[PDB]
This record gives structure tokens, C-alpha cells and sequence, in this order.
């Protein structure tokens, strides 16, 4: 990872390339919440829908979604695990979630500063509440970190942001705003495809997460 | 310190004093001896208490972590074998405590630990320093076939019958029933003074 | 390992390279078990056949198969076998197998992430019951894990998930799903091959691993 | 704690109390100190609790990784000298055990280990603090020509013999036997105290 | 050492060259025992023939031959002793041959995975009598390990292959499997050398290895 | 403990009790401690039984992969050297044990070798517990110019005669004859009790 | 250091090159002891001719003699030399003079192994006697021993080797091997150099080195 | 133990007991604590037997490789500066020895070495727990214009006359002159014995 | 540092090229002492004359001259004083130089071994007397040692070493052989230069180094 003559690192671009092969999620923010929506593409009747996660908890008040090379999600979700446990035992609560997306982020620009290893080929995308209130989150192979309300990620980004550029009405309640979302989610895919059921989480002020079961995701569907 | 955990039929009562003293000294009138370190387990701290703190913020974090990465709770044997490996890989320069973790997988546990990391599985288990009077009364009361209301009248009368006998027991009382239907529910204070004032006692 | 300017790991799709020259071998879950079956490609008279193992156990509740270099192979068996160990001392109990795939899928990512190693160039099948029951796992070079219902691994690949996507109905008993991984197993050679003796373990929740001897594998074939 | 084992033609008998204390103090009425390392061996502990049960969670991750890796059973005099290795490369921050290890390889052995790793084979032998009352009875009324259920009753006898002169020994009683054809057997309950109660003892 | 674009460890065929090189060497099983032969060829009269060692024991009942760089060779063999003794430290005994050349073609795979080191160009044969019984191994410079019956190595290998893929009944006695061997030895050469005198070893269950002199060696030859 | 080597002409002559105590008590009355570390060496081990095995397996691995790199056996003085330069190289934490090495590589050679690694040959040596008895008999029994039938005898007679004057050995007796003919050959058990049955002794 | 296509070791070859420009050194087996000659070639007057040492005593029963470039010689004599020190410190006494050769030549391949060192541009012999009695070695750039009854190494290797492959009648005594040798000598050069005094050392069993000064150099010359 | 060094014209004559004891315990009645550590040097061990072998070892390969690298003896006062660099490198784990280095540089030299390096050259020394009897001798009877017959004949009268007065010391005497001419020569053992017959000494 | 495939390190020989760049300097051996001689080319009249120093001492009776990159000449004559103190008080005196010139040479040895360093681009010449007498000793960037009578160091060494080969009757006294040396340093130039002050010292057994200040110089100028 060295500078190109125009000032470019040539790896974080190839691990952008890298990332936009990957499944599209949205990360959207409710009137007193927040929310992430992924797009849940069956392959096979082999495979277990029941146990494959896109939405993968680091905490009971926060989550993630990734895009890009799943085996490096895996590895970056493990570590912003371990992140938020030690933040815990330190000082007792997890207060920022902020600075649980910094320290994910300090590594992931540690090895685009470093010669020996390559950048991570993923973007994650953080939502949950805290002391602050309900925040949302992006991280970019830089270990660039962005405040959003409504984002995504993976291969259909442009669309996503696009057709949430033109909608988001800002202080949404949940159904209308999961129901703008999928939305979303529909206009970034082709006429050829139709939506399996994706999966959604959501969380408000006070509570926990809650993953929806497939009864509320096909209802919304 | 006197801690006392019980177990009934699908219920695991768990109850604590809350005083901490400095050898003839009551430093706290008001301390907080009886955790919740998972859903449906619940962990009672006796002995020196910067060692127990520092122990209960290590079983939080392990057994949440443990529950986000393979979406089930722990078993007790495995928490009390997990604290029996921390408290052991030290052994010499150890954690002045003893502990007890109770709870649910699928049947009620008890669990007493101690300093060097000897777990031992047990139908009722009591720590602290008036630990033996909370024996006395649960070797002559204690009955397997009891309902939860019997059981928690019968831990407010063992606790409340070593507060009598030992100076380094007293204050308020911490009740915690844990059940599968509704996990671990700690007892309210009016509820648990009202069977103290309900039965004859002193608080 | 670097990136490839539209977003690949070259030697990581190599290293698949290497695995597409191994042993066909396949995984299928039974009502109330799980399967794994390894065609055993006899060469000579003057090799042991009956001390040749393909299907090799990391636990009395957890076996594995294998497939590209066999080297390799040994290797990550070896480290699966320790850590399931380490887990059995640290808890008392494998409860989960998944943490026992995502413990060797992080060392087969961590070689794709530094240089100075190369990845390795196998793939693994995990089969067995757990706490949660039967469970079945394929884990791919670059570290990526799936849970699956029947899949298979090495160089008839396609046949077997092809045969298994049309066939496959999800709740067998033990032999009529015998059977048909055999049939699969037949399906993916030439006509120019027969099946010489497979090599086939199975197990039933409440139980441990009965590795089949050759009357029952004849006796199947 | 007193542990006894005992190797007759083509069987290991290996029995135990069940009591845990504290110095005077019978914390726990119902322990665990018999326990299955491998198919054919067995593993009876004595001293300190804490390093014993973190021996014994090595010992069963060790000789069933060897077992994966070689297809065949570790012989005992393999158990007891890796146990051995295991104890004596520490041996100045010791484990304060000592331990039984029997089996059947291809003869019965019985492996008597002290906390600096000193394994000896006997034909008995006998842990413990309770353990000079068994060799009492072992010396008046062991011979190598029994059969089993002769076995299962003198162990009996001597157990029973050291819990009425030894304060730190008492609770239900484990007896294990150990042979080719079924391996390791624990015997049940009802039938060990249906035999303290035929030989006319006190449980 | 990488991957070439074909899934290929180039490194470790060219060190496979560097085994095709050495000198052609045999192991057999006999009907209660293993036997190991080894070509010495003699090259001038200013060497110590009775000094030159082709099989040199691991342990007494353990023996193993070697093919390639001869400096790799050495060092392999003191590595295989020092682990024997290791095992015979902890354990007591040696139970288990397999285990052994497992610890040696750990070795041998861990110069092929990590970048700085070449691989061995060496081949070995461990034969020896076990708890198990006698036992014949070979291990390739991949670290690949195969249980044979009877198997060569070196230059001639191909040759002594295809002889005992004709012949080599399985459960024959010591003198005539020997004769049997050093006409397979016999077989590998041309008719412009002939065999001066082999090394050879045997051993039997229950004994050590009966290194054997010069006058069994020319009374067979 | 009472180990014994002689030297004679041409033969070595080593021979052990086989009692291992603990303070007053026979922990097991039989036991080893009369080892073949090589072809024609033998050693003698007394003092702590942990640490002394451990030297046992040390040798028994140090001098076989020295004869298989160097196809010679190693010589007594550099066994007696290479293990006072092990039990040297620690000697603040040191090994509780008094070994003897005892064997033939062109003349008989006995070594005694004490805790801190000082090896000393001489031409009969005892060491344990009841070492000194054994020297009362060597010094007005002993000479030189005997056969191995009466060095046999002898070492028979002052072990036997350390048996009664010493409470820490007992039990059967090992005696190994180590000639260049015939090398290391342990008698059987019935040749030395007809020994001592036949010089009018105890057992 | 790595394979060539065809499995050789570039650097070790390349090496062995640049042993043979060194000096012309003979060892060579009496009737009851050794013997190493080296080509003393004076080049100045200005160089002390009494202080230029080739045969270097490792030990007063081992010597050995170098070709190559002399720097790597004196480090791997200082280093043969420690090593026999350390086993007389370990054992007490120097039994085996071909465990001190493969703790030389352990190292001599430790470097064609690894990067970042090249291999040692040496060719050693090591002459002595012993517990087995009067021994000969010789020491190859890729770490390679061969123990001889008479060899050369230098620039001129070949014309000493024929030269005792058709001379050197095995038990001589020492004043008419010491002619044979220094016959060697004078057959490897050529008819426009004559040689000026060579160095001699000699040692038979029972005694010490005995190095020879110029009056039985020129007497035998 | 008891050793001597004596400074002549040309000659360091250095001798010595041969007993090793363990308190009151002669455990070997012929030991030896003179060696030759270079071809002109001489090194007397005394204190701790199995340290100062190793020392000896040490110092042997050290003079030799120093010959091997410079192709001249070491001088004397270099060997007794390099040994008190070792001795005082540990200094808080010492070795508990204290040593004699007797040679020929140009001039004849004896340094006394004790255990934490401080060497000090002197005319004649003496070490051990016999020493002090020594050094009454060695005051009333040294003269430095004293022959190498009349200086053996001293150190015999002198070490004779320590063995009668100190339990710690007997056996045979070693005997060892060190001149240019021949170098270290160590006189046999009837020619000093028929020097202490002699003289009217025992043995 | 690798080899060419004639066998030669050209990183050693380039370094003999930076070698060839500095100063001329001689050494010389007195009946009864040695000699010192460096060309002090005076470059300005803006330099301190008084305390440049080509002559500089390890010891009191041991100096040295150096040619090449004066930087790592001042780096390894630093080396050599902490060496030559080393010495002193692990033993109480300086009994041999050569063993000095040793510890230098072995690691101006060393960094031709390993990868990651260059070599050193200096020669030196170390002059002194010991125990054994009056010695001189050269030292090239391989490491390589040589004990001479006279010798030269630096760009003009072909014409001091040939004029030297002519001239140097072997025991002269002090000041015809620095007459001598001299004359060999006026040969070295060329007509269009004279000589300016050598430098120039000098030591007799028994004695201490005396640096000749510059009446002796210009008087025997």
C-alpha cells in the first residue's frame, strides 16, 4: 500500500471494488429509533435460511451490517465484539457508539498504513442507541467513518441512496418508515428478480433489538 | 456477608445481605452483593469485594459475549467451570472470594465456588461469614417439596436468623427468584419487608 | 495476497484452483443426524486400504472431510482437534460446533490477510450434533463458512450439488439417504469408473459416530 | 476423602466417599471424586479440590485427543507417567493432590501418584486421609483370588470401616468396576446401599 | 512459495525433481515383519564403505530410509530421533510409527506454507514394529504421508513400482521377500551396471533391527 | 532406601530394596528403583521418587540417542559427567536425589553422584537411608578378589542387613549383574530369595 | 536460495564455484593414523611465511584443513572449535569426531535453508584420530559429509583424486605416504611452477598432532 | 580438605588430601582435587565438591581454546583474573568454592581464589578446613632457598601434620610439580608414600 | 551480498572499489618495532591540520590506519577499542593482536554474510607489539587477514607494494626505515605533486606508540 503519482492508495481503491460485489443493505432512522434492512439472497433449497444472519449483533443496544468479503466481516464483527465487551468491563456501560466504530476503524486504517498486509475488502454499516440516542453508522475500507441517517452498502448502493435521496421523510414511524425501506430495496433491484424475504432489524429508545420473523417481513413484503 | 441459594423444583432463590464492614466497622449500611450475570443466572459474591466486583464484570462480559456469538445461554456447569479455570489459573496470588452462581438450563442449579477454584454442585449452598447459622436453619427447614412463596419465606428466615448471630451481617435483604417462565426477577424491597414485618422479625 | 484492480484475491481463487483437484466427498443431514461420505479412490494393491482414513473425527460428536492438498489438510485437522480440546477444558463442553468452524476458518482468513504465507488450499465439510442438533458445515479457502443441508466438496463438485438440488427430499431415514448420496456419488463419476468401496459415517442424536465398515458399504453399493 | 483401588484377575474396582469439608466443616454432603478418563481407565482424586478437578479436565482432553489421533487407548503406565510429567514439571508451585489412576490395557493396573509426580504400581492402594483404616482392612482381608462381587463388598467394608474413624470421610459411597467386557461400570445407587444394608452397615 | 495460476506449488515440484535424483530404495512387509533396502553405489576405492549409512535407525524399532539432497536428509533424521525421544520422554513408550512421521511431515509442510525457507528435497520410508504391528510409511517433500505394503524411492522408483505392482504376494517369509526385493532392485538398473552390494534391513514382531552384513547381503545378491 | 553397587573384576553388582515410605508409613510395599539406562549401564536411584524417575526417563533418552548417533555406548565417566552437568545446572532448585551409575566400558566403573552434581567413582558405594549399615558390612567384608557368586552373596548379606536396622527399607531385594558377556542381566526373583533362604536370612 | 526447474540449488553450486579457486589441501590415511597436506603458495616476501597457518588444529586430536574464501573458513573453524569445546564441557571427552563434522555441517546447510544468508563458499576437511581410531572427513558448501581415505579440495581437486584413485595402497607407513602425498602435490600442478614448501601435519593413535617444521618438508620434498 | 601451594625458584609444587566427606561421613575415601588445567598450570579445588568440577571443566576448555586461538600458554596471572571474572559475575548465587591456580609464565606464580573473585598471589597457600595446620607448618619450616626435594618433603610434612588434627581430612596424598623443564609432572603414589615412610609418618 | 555464477560476491568487490578511493598508507616492521605512515593530503587552509588524525591508537601498543568511506572507518576503529577494553578486563592484558584484528575481521565478515546490510567499504592495517613481538596485519572488506612485513593500503597501493617488493632489507633501524617508507610514499605520486607532512608513528619493544610531531616529519621529509 504506497501513494500513487496523483496521491491515491491503489489497494483502498481495489478493496472499494472489492466491497461493491456484495449483498445491499440499508441502515435507516426511525422517529425515536433506527434500523437495518439486508437483502437476504436465497441460492439454493440446500443452503439453512433459518440460520444464515446478515444482521449480526455486537451488543443488545447495537449492530452491524457488512458488505464485501464475508470472511473479513466475520473477522471485523468478532473484533467490534471484543471491543464493545472491553469498553463494558473499563467503565462499566457502553455510552458512544462512536468510538466502538473508532476502534474498528483505527484497525481497519492500520492496515492501509502498514506494508506486509492487505486493506479489508468490507464496509460496515452501525445502528443502535445510546446515550446519545438512536445513531447510525458507516465505515469505509479506509477506516473511513461517516454519520448518516439513512445509508448503504454493497452492489446496489447508488440506487438506494438515490431513491432515499428523493424519499425519507425524517421523524418516520417504524412500519411506514420499514415499509419506505424495502421499498428502497425493491427499486435497487432489476424487473428479472423479485425480493425473497430480506431481513430487518429494528430498535426504539428503551428496548432491546428485534429481529423480525419471517410473519412481519412477508407481511411487509 | 451471608449468602444463601436455594433450589426448588423449577425455581432457584438466591438472597443476600447488603452490609459491608472494616473489621468492627460498618463502612456501608448499603451494599449490592447479589448479581445478574445472565437471562436466567444469577451470581451471589462473598469474601473481599474489590476481588468479587472485578469477577462479577469478567462473568457479564464472557457470558454475553458467549450468548452473542452462539445464540444460546451458557449452562451453569459450564459458568461455574469457566469461573473455576479463571479462579484456578491463579491460585497463589488469588481472589479472596467465594461465590455462588445459580440458575436454569434445564433444570435448577446451585454452584459454590471457592478461592482456589473447587466447584462443587449442591441443593442448597450458603457463603459468607454467617453461613453456618443459614446451615442450622436449612438443615431443619429445608424441604425439596416446597413451593416459591415457601422458599422465599424460608431464605428471609435463614438470613434473618444470621443477622442475629453475626456482626458482620445486617441492612436490607436481596431477594432473587429465578424461574424459566419469567427468568431472573429480583423481589421488591416492600414486598420483601412486608414478609419480614408479615412473619415476626426485625430488619 | 494483494487485490486484483477489479477486486479479487488471486491467490485465494488459485488456492480454489488447488482444491478442484481433490476427492469428491459429500455432506447430508438426516431426519434426526447427519452424513458425510468420501469417495475412496483406490490406486494400487500395495497401499493399505484399510488404514487410509478420509472421514477423520475431531470429536466423538464432530467429523470432517477434506479435499486439495492433503498436507494441508492434516494440518487444519490437527488445529480443529486442539481447539476443540481447548474448548472442552475452558468449558467443560462442545456446545457449539459453529464456534468450532468459525475457530478454524479464522486462521484459513488469517493467512489471506498477511503476507509472507500463502492460504491453504483446502476445503473442509463439518458434520455432527450439538446442543442446537445435527449440524452441517462447508468451509471455503478464504475462511468463508456456510451451513448447509447436503453439499459436497472437490472435483465432481457440480454433479453432486446438481443431483442433491434436484433429489434431496429434506426428512430421510438413515439408509434410504444412504442411498442416495451414493447415488450422487455415481452420478458425478464417468462410465469409465465404477465405485470402488466409498467410505461413509453417520450419526443419530443421542449417539456417537458409527464409521460403517465394508459389509454395510457393499452392501449399500 | 478416602479413595480406594483394587485390581483383582480381570477387573479394577475403584470407590470413594462423597463428602467435601472446610477444617471442621461439612460444606458439601454430595461430591464427585470418581471419575471416567477414558474407556477403560479411571481417575480418583484426593487433597485439594480445585487443582484436582483442572487435572482432570487435562487428563480427559489429553487421552481422548491420543485416542483420536492413534485409534487405540493410552496404556495406564502411559496415563500414569504423562500425569507424572504433568505434576513434576511444576513441583515448586505444586498441585496439593494425590492421585488414583486405573485400567485395563491389557492386564489390571493400579497407579498410586503423590503431588511431585511419583507414580507406583500396586495391587492396592488407597488415597485420602481416611486411607491407613483401608489399608487396616486391606491388609487383614484382601486376597488376589476374589471374584467381583467379593471385591465390591470388601471395598465396601473398608470405606465403611474409614468413615466411622475418620471425621473428614462420610456421605453415599461410588464404586466403579472396570473390566474388558462392558468397561467402565458404575455401579447404581440401589444396589450399593442394598449391599451396605445386606452387610449390616451404616450409610 | 505460492500458487501458480493452476493451483500448483512450483517450489515443491522442483523439490520433488530434486528427490528424482537420489538413490532407489525399497520397503516391503513380510508376513510378521518389515524389511528396508537401499542401492549402495559405490563410487571409488577412497571410501569408507563400511562407514556410508543409506539406513539409519530412528529408534530400535524404527528404521528409515531417505532420497534427495542428502544435507536435508540428515537433518530430517536427527529431527525424527530428537521427536522419538520426545515422545518416548512424556509418554513412556513409543506406541505409535504414524505419529512420528506425522511430527516429521509437520515439519516438512511448515517449510512449504510460510515464505523465507525452500522445502526439503527429500523423500523418506519409516518402517518399523509398533503396538499396531509393522508398519510401512512413506512421506513426500509436501509433507504428504501414504501407508504402503511396498513402495521405492528415488530415481529408479517407477521401475521398482511396476515390479512389485507385478509381484509382491503379500504374506511371504524373510529370505524370500529379500530375494524378491533385490530383484526388484535388480530390475531397476541397466544392463551396463550391476548391483553391488545393497544395505539391507529387517525386522520382526517381538526383535530389533538385524542390520545385515556382507555375507548375507552378497549370499542373496 | 538402600541402594548398593559393587565393583568387581570384571562385573558390576547393583541391588535395591523395593520400599517407598512416607515418614513412618509403607505407602507401597513394592517398588522400583534399580533401572537399565543402557546395554551394559545400569543406575540406582535414592532420595525424592519424583524427581529421580524423571532423571530416569532424562537418561534413558540422552544415552540411546547417543548410541544411535554415534553406534558406540557412551562411557561411565561421561554418563556420570553429562548427569552431574544436569543435576548441576540447577542446584538452587535443585533435585532431591543420590543416584548410582554403574557399568562397563573397558574396566567396571560405580559413580556416586549427590544432589549437587558431584560425581565420584569408587570401587563400592551405597547410598539411602540405610547406607551406612551397608558400609559396616562392605568394610570388614569386602575384598576385592572375589567371584560374583560371593559379591552376590555380599550384597545380599549387607542389604539384608540394612533391612533390619532400618525402618525406611524393606521388601524384596534387586540385585543386576552387569558383565561384558552376557551385559546387564537382572537375577530372577527366585534365585535371590534361595540366596536368602539359603544363607539363613529373612525376606 | 531457492529450486531451480530442473531441482538444484543455484546458490550452493554457485558456492561450490568459489571453492574451486582456493588451495590445493590432501588428507589421506596412514597404517595406523592421518594426514593433511596443503599447497603452501608463497607470494611475496613481504608476507610472514612463518605465521600463514593452513592446517588449524580444532583440538590437539583434530585438525582440518579449508578451501574457499578464507573469511567463512575462519568463522567455521571458530565455530568447529567452540563446538568441540562444548562437548568437552558436556560429555568430558571428544569421542566422535563425525558429531563434531555434522555440528559444522548442520550449520554449512542451516544456510542454504533460509533466506537472507547465503550459503558458506567452503570445503573443509576434518582429520583425526579417536575412540573409533584414525578418522578422515570431508565437508561439502550444501552442508554434505563423506568420510574418505584420501581426498583433495581446492583448484586442484581432480588431478589429486585420479592421481590416488590410481596411487594409495591402503596401510602405508607415514614417510612413504607422506612421499605419495606430496607426489599428489606435485601431479596437480604444472611444469611452470615448482612447489615451494608445503605444510604438513601428521598424527598417529596415542599421541598428539605433529606438525612439520621445514627441514622434513624440504627433506621430503 | 587440604591443599598446598608452594612457590620454590623454579617450581610451584601443589598437593592435596583425597577424602570426601558428608559431616561426619567419610562417603569416599579416595577422591581427587588436583588437576592439570594447562601444560604448565595447575588448578586445587576445596569447598563444594560438585561446583568446583564444573569449574574445572570450564577452565580447561577456556585454557585450551585460549592455546588453540594463540598458540602460547595463558599467563598465570591471566588465568586467576579470568576465574575471578567468572566467580564474580554470580557472586549473589555463588559457588562455594574456593580454589588455587599454581603455574609458570616466566616466573613461578600461586593464587589463592576464593569464592567471590578476589585473587591474591602469594609465596604459599593453602585452602580447605585443614588449612590453618597447614599454615603453622608453613610459617615455622618455609624457606624460600629450599629444593624441589626438600619442598615435597615439606608439603608431605606439612599435609601429614594436618591429617592428625582434622577429621575433614585423610587418604592418600597428590603430590604435583610444576617446572619449566619437564612441566606439570604428578608424582607417583610410591614414591610419596615411600616419602612418608620415610619421614616416620602414617598413611 | 549473493553469489555470481562464477562464484564471486560483487558487493564485496565494489566494495574493494570504494576502497581504492582513499588515502595511502604503510606499514612497516623495524628491527625491533613497527611503523605507521599515512598520506596526509592537506586539502585547504581552512582545515585544522592539528587535529586531523590518520594514525589513531586502539591502544597503547596497538594502532591502526584505515582507508575507504572514512565513516565506517570510524565506526570499526571504535569497534576495535571497545574490543581491545573487552579484553583487558576479562583477562588483565592484550597478550595477542591478532586476536584484536579477529574480532574486527569477523564482523567486517559478518556483514557479507547477511542480507539486509552492505559491507563495509574500509581496509585497515593494524600495527602494534605483544607477547609474541613487533606484528603487522591488513584486514579487506571481506574479512580477510593477512600478517605481513610491509604492505600498503588505498588508491596508491600497486606502486608502494611494488617499490616495497624492490626495496625493504628486512632489520633496518628506525629512522633509515622510515627514510625508506618514505621514499616508497614519494613513489606512490605522480610529478605534479609533492609531498605535504606525512603522518607518521612508530613503536619499539618496550615502549609506547611516539607520533612524530612535524619537526621529525618535515626533517625526513
Amino acid at each position: 500500500t504506497v501513494f500513487s503519482p496523483d496521491g491515491r492508495l491503489f489497494q483502498v481503491e481495489y478493496a472499494r471494488e472489492a466491497v461493491k460485489k456484495g449483498s445491499t443493505a440499508l441502515g435507516m432512522k426511525f422517529a425515536n429509533g433506527v434500523l437495518l434492512i439486508s437483502d437476504k439472497k436465497v441460492r439454493s433449497r440446500l443452503i439453512e435460511q433459518n440460520s444464515i444472519e446478515k444482521i449480526q449483533l455486537i451488543d443488545d443496544y447495537v449492530a452491524a451490517v457488512t458488505s464485501g468479503l464475508v470472511a473479513d466481516a466475520r473477522v471485523l464483527v468478532d473484533f467490534a465484539r471484543i471491543s464493545a465487551q472491553q469498553e463494558k468491563v473499563t467503565y462499566g456501560s457502553l455510552v458512544n457508539i462512536e468510538n466502538l466504530v473508532k476502534r474498528v476503524a483505527d484497525q481497519m486504517q492500520q492496515y492501509t498504513q502498514y506494508g506486509g498486509v492487505r486493506p479489508y475488502g468490507v464496509s460496515l454499516i452501525f445502528a443502535g442507541i445510546d446515550q446519545i440516542g438512536p445513531r447510525l453508522f458507516d465505515c469505509d475500507p479506509a477506516g473511513t467513518i461517516n454519520e448518516y441517517k439513512a445509508t448503504a452498502i454493497g452492489s446496489g448502493k447508488d440506487a438506494v441512496v438515490s431513491f432515499l435521496e428523493r424519499e425519507y421523510k425524517e421523524n418516520l414511524p417504524e412500519k411506514e418508515a420499514v415499509t419506505l425501506g424495502i421499498k428502497a430495496l425493491k427499486s435497487s433491484l432489476e424487473e428479472g428478480e423479485e425480493l425473497k424475504a430480506p431481513e430487518i432489524a429494528s430498535i426504539t429508545v428503551g428496548n432491546k433489538y428485534r429481529i423480525y420473523d419471517q410473519e412481519e417481513v412477508k407481511k411487509f413484503l | 456477608t451471608t449468602t444463601v441459594g436455594i433450589t426448588l423444583k423449577d425455581a432457584v432463590i438466591m438472597a443476600t445481605e447488603r452490609r459491608v464492614t472494616m473489621e468492627n466497622f460498618i463502612m456501608h449500611k448499603n451494599g449490592k452483593k447479589l448479581f445478574q450475570i445472565d437471562t436466567y443466572t444469577g451470581m451471589t459474591i462473598a469474601g473481599l469485594v474489590g476481588d468479587a466486583q472485578v469477577l462479577v464484570r469478567y462473568m457479564k462480559a464472557e457470558l454475553e459475549l458467549y450468548r452473542l456469538q452462539r445464540r444460546v445461554n451458557m449452562p451453569i456447569e459450564a459458568v461455574a467451570t469457566l469461573l473455576s479455570n479463571m479462579l484456578n489459573q491463579v491460585k497463589y496470588m488469588p481472589y479472596m472470594v467465594q461465590l455462588l452462581v445459580g440458575g436454569i438450563d434445564t433444570a435448577p442449579h446451585v454452584f459454590s465456588i471457592d478461592a482456589a477454584g473447587g466447584s462443587v454442585e449442591d441443593i442448597y449452598a450458603s457463603t459468607g461469614s454467617g453461613s453456618p447459622f443459614v446451615y442450622g436453619v436449612l438443615e431443619s427447614q429445608y424441604s425439596e417439596k416446597m413451593t416459591v412463596d415457601e422458599g422465599v419465606d424460608l431464605v428471609i428466615r435463614a438470613i434473618s436468623a444470621a443477622k442475629q448471630r453475626d456482626s458482620a451481617s445486617g441492612g436490607m435483604i436481596d431477594v432473587a427468584v429465578i424461574t424459566r417462565k419469567d427468568g431472573y426477577v429480583q423481589l421488591p424491597t416492600d414486598q420483601i419487608e412486608s414478609r419480614i414485618r408479615k412473619l415476626g422479625l426485625i430488619l
